[PDB]
């Protein structure tokens, strides 16, 4: 049996896609976002009278295993130097396995950092971590 | 919604094991790094549509004797309570819904809209194949059938589309009530010939593999761990041992309930007082 | 078996009222 | 046998409800105020003569398993880009399993950062902190 | 309150699990996921009124023959203790209150007020269904009745409440010294029937999640988590085989026992000094 | 001071146990989450002054036959060594101190003071029950006996006070060398009838409860906690089985011995050198 | 035999007390004093001459888990919003169990911050940090 | 056999002493010491000429257990309030258990910190930060 009314998502049923690729044996991934919400305060008035939205950051992160092949170096959604000015944005899909529905999609995504360890006793990883002007959680049935 | 792990693997393993066995080049492709000799052998014995020999399933301590050619031995396990939530909340429904179906369904012309039926009523739809209905084709579900415009979309006449929905069982409403639970089903081959007992494995390793596409794990079971024991004489008193590897699937489901509430408010009394 | 971890009286059996060893003539 | 002059409250006798909806797979939920307690040091003392209150600040956490339906986001609770200054006020209450009386209510919450984890081997989780601008404990007995 | 968690356990489950095995939509909703066979073989034996064969529950070692078709087997398990307040201080009380009673009260007239009758007297009144008192009505406890202003409330003569209270004993005060206790105890379902025993095991599950909103538990024994070990053999030395699935539970509950105060202050003697 | 736990345990069980089994109020309140039918049974057993049946306690391994209809069994258990000061270094005493005695004794008349006698002499006054003697009352002890001026206070002259104080033994000095020892001890309950062994483990924990008042184990034995086994078969052996629960206690006691020290300085040789 | 030259305290020796009130539930508390001690510093000499007293700053935390009944917030000790203005000063004693003697009493105790944590798993807990005044182990034998 | 060349101080041979009296059940105590060494850099060098003294710092800090008597608040050393203006300065000293030498003096120790823990399942600690003028290691064999 099996009732879609208390179903949850888990790391079975997502795939994380670029450009309509798969990565691949990608792990983890983190999403943040920043509001930068601020209060107004009175003289006559310890409480903040209301709250308002200044400043809106966000930033998103992908853990992975580092193929031998399709590399984020080797696919050019990466960069090592100067070649970085010459990569254009890039849109992170997170869309779901069973119906291939959307779940969340990150638009103008951005590079910020790129770190890989090599290590003896365990498999390569490399993390990256993007900024993106907007997020949308659109084309939803 | 109480679940039987035990069950649900049964009914999965049966056709999809037959459906693999049924045809040399899924086997072929499953046995690739095997040596020629067992994987020939193996081929010769059980696979094919008209295999002499036949593997079977079934749950332990069966009263009467049981092949041990080659054999699928299921028993149910250890089981675990891993996490809750606040009052052991775990969604609210408006109307009661059964399992998630899929049905194919091809389209149909109706005097101002395509439609498509299905077997059963609709409680809620989640997909329509390779659709996105935009405003304009103003998506409606009426019971059995879903319906758009008819004028804009008049080429797609016929389109040979299937459908993911859900049951409709009660227009009531209430609570789901439960937790998570962190299950254990030990799932082990038996056969006399070693080799045997070792494709049988990969065998099912494969169909382990291919299940978590199924929409019911995918809704129900997530999370699945699999753990590997070593090959064992199973029996030494017979004339000849039983050599088994036993393997251990780990899944996460929600034992729940639906609480259903009687209390709808339809109405509104906004007096003032008076001193 | 023998009783010692329990222990209850003798059962109350009902007596007769022919003396023992009676002399008749 | 039940004395009620000992209960305590625990995660089986209490509910998080946002506009009469009962969140659902709600994990926890943390609360936080400060008053900005500040003492008044004279020159002839060490001492602080007296503390007064100068300023409120309280902010509430929220831990979530990500339903495929009802999620914060699909709620319209929560926002992902400039939909957020249409987004207006919000009251989270804690109401009692047993009774349904209110325990504690937050008037006014308002939205501060948003994060998501997507994880392999783990359910998916995400967190909200919201900025609020009273907190009351009425509506009791 | 010393805390015998066997003897509430029997008490939920006993009239619960009967009024559960009464009906067969209860039934039918909580074996959702099992096949035909064993869920139709389960229904005719058990369920329904007039149900000829019978389940049965008790406690572990009994001298008598216990039917081994279906029973629930209970024993205690082992305790610990896992968290202490300063002092060993609970909670304090200046009148002496027994246990949390529900009682339903239809709303009587009097010359000033409306009123609802009780069994026994008020020690704390929690809640009134559906009501929340204002200064106006000026709820007033005198007794055993619970009362509220007549004129601005009389379109409610007859409200068919109920009321959450709590039993008075004394008007003693005291202080309550104890600790957290964090408790296991193990359930086993027994039948010769395999498929039985899991059916049982089912129910027993669905009566745990039932059991969550019962006001004992919710006021005594919160966290509750819960265990299940494998499907094995109890005993093989019959003629066929005893087959069980034991279940561990877990509580957490106040041991605690009310020291009695009789020092009350009433005067003062506020008087200077001279030298 | 050489703990014993054992010995403490069964001073203090022997006559609280009486006493608490001596009236039925006490065990009613105890028993109040139990059926009717078992506390009625222990009751009629056990409780009241004109019992007929009675429980027992003693140690492991008694040459004797030991009743088990009801008995408390104590055995000594591990220990271990947790936690240590600098140098071994506990307290320093300038005089002789034994064990803590508490005595009520009412206050009496002198030409100048009222005092309150003692059975044995002060080495230190910790309290005087509901009394902050100030400077103008000048609390002075001399050996046996306490003291404070008599005018001002002279209301009070049968004051019935009560005195918590310590023995003193020399006026010798020396240090206090030891560490603390975390034990375990193991008490459980006998009874061919697992009712009565219930029962008998709910006074067992209620005595435990009550013990934390007390002075000694408030000086000496603090961080009491608690673990409780499976209820289990003692003994199969016989025509009935023994059943019982055992019960694991723990205590933090500083075993430490008194070092005296001769070293005694009353002059000074301050004296300067040349060269 | 208990020979009182070597006892300590502990959990089971001690109550906390607000107002004579014994505060049920309580598990923990801790408290700080701050003398802010300086040195001075000579041009000829790297060693401080001598220290000196400048300022006196003092907190205590308590920690409890929420009873349905007495919490702080219903006591009225605590405060959620423009309430706090009216709440007065309190003293938190530590007083023996044994004896009913002080141990330790703070005096003119203001709250700072207030803490409570809604959790699943594990029963509810709420802290609180006072700000007090001075400090006081009078009234001793 | 003892061979006297090897031999290494513990807890068992060092006893922590106060105006004469130990201290009763002291746990551990560690000591500090900054001479605030600094470089001298030339132009013309990016190694560091050399190395000067500048400020000597040093802080002793005291965990214990409280004693029911004679805890340092009893015993005078320490203070809770205007009462540390009174307190003149002590000298805390580390002596050999075997021969009652001295290891190490602290001359002209000034109390900084007060830190006491109140909590239920472990026995109460308390916990004092000194600084001082000087240490001394003199008066030895």
């Amino acid at each position: 049996a099996s009732e879609a009314k208390q179903t949850v998502h888990t790391g079975n049923t997502v795939l994380l896609m670029i450009k309509g690729k798969p990565v691949g044996r990608a792990q983890s991934a983190s999403g943040q976002r920043e509001y930068g919400t601020t209060g107004v305060y009175e003289i006559g008035s310890i409480m903040p009278q209301e709250h308002v939205y200044l400043r809106y950051e966000g930033t998103i992160t992908v853990e992975r295993l580092r193929m031998k092949k399709e590399n984020f170096a080797d696919l050019g959604y990466a960069s090592l130097g100067e070649e970085i000015l010459k990569k254009d944005i890039i849109d992170i899909l997170v869309v779901d396995n069973l119906t291939k529905q959307v779940i969340i999609s990150y638009h103008g995504c951005s590079a910020n950092n790129y770190n890989e360890t090599w290590q003896t006793n365990e498999i390569v990883t490399e993390e990256i971590e993007f900024s993106y002007l907007t997020a949308s959680d659109k084309a939803r049935t | 919604a109480i679940t039987s792990v035990d069950s649900y693997l049964l009914s999965e393993i049966k056709p999809r094991l037959n459906t693999v066995l049924e045809n040399c080049y899924i086997i072929d492709e499953v046995l690739k790094d095997f040596d020629y000799q067992t994987r020939e052998s193996f081929k010769e014995a059980f696979c094919g549509k008209n295999a002499q020999h036949e593997v079977t399933v079934g749950f332990n301590f069966p009263k009467f004797k049981n092949n041990y050619e080659a054999h699928y031995l299921i028993q149910l396990g250890q089981g675990q309570e891993t996490k809750n939530s606040l009052g052991s909340i775990q969604s609210s429904y408006f109307e009661a819904t059964g399992d998630t179906l899929v049905e194919s369904s091809t389209a149909i012309r109706e005097d101002d809209k395509l439609v498509f039926t299905v077997s059963k009523p609709i409680g809620e739809l989640i997909k329509v194949e390779d659709i996105e209905f935009a405003k304009y084709d103003n998506l409606q579900v009426e019971g059995n059938k879903v319906s758009f415009k008819y004028q804009t979309n008049e080429d797609y006449e016929n389109y040979n589309a299937n459908i993911i929905f859900t049951e409709k069982k009660n227009d009531s409403k209430g609570l789901v009530k439960g937790f998570t639970v962190e299950e254990q089903v030990t799932v082990v081959g038996l056969s006399f010939n070693v080799d045997v007992a070792r494709c049988l494995d990969a065998v099912l390793k494969m169909i382990l593999i291919s299940m978590r596409d199924s929409i019911e794990e995918q809704q129900t079971f997530q999370l699945q761990n699999l753990s590997f024991g070593d090959i064992a004489p199973i029996i030494e008193d017979g004339d000849s041992m039983i050599f088994g590897r036993p393997t251990i699937i780990k899944y996460t489901s929600s034992l729940d309930l639906d609480y259903t509430i009687t209390q709808d408010i339809n109405k509104l009394t906004f007096k003032e007082r008076k001193d | 078996k023998r009783e010692d971890v329990i222990v209850l009286q003798d059962p109350y059996k009902v007596n007769d009222g022919i003396e023992e060893d009676l002399e008749i003539q």
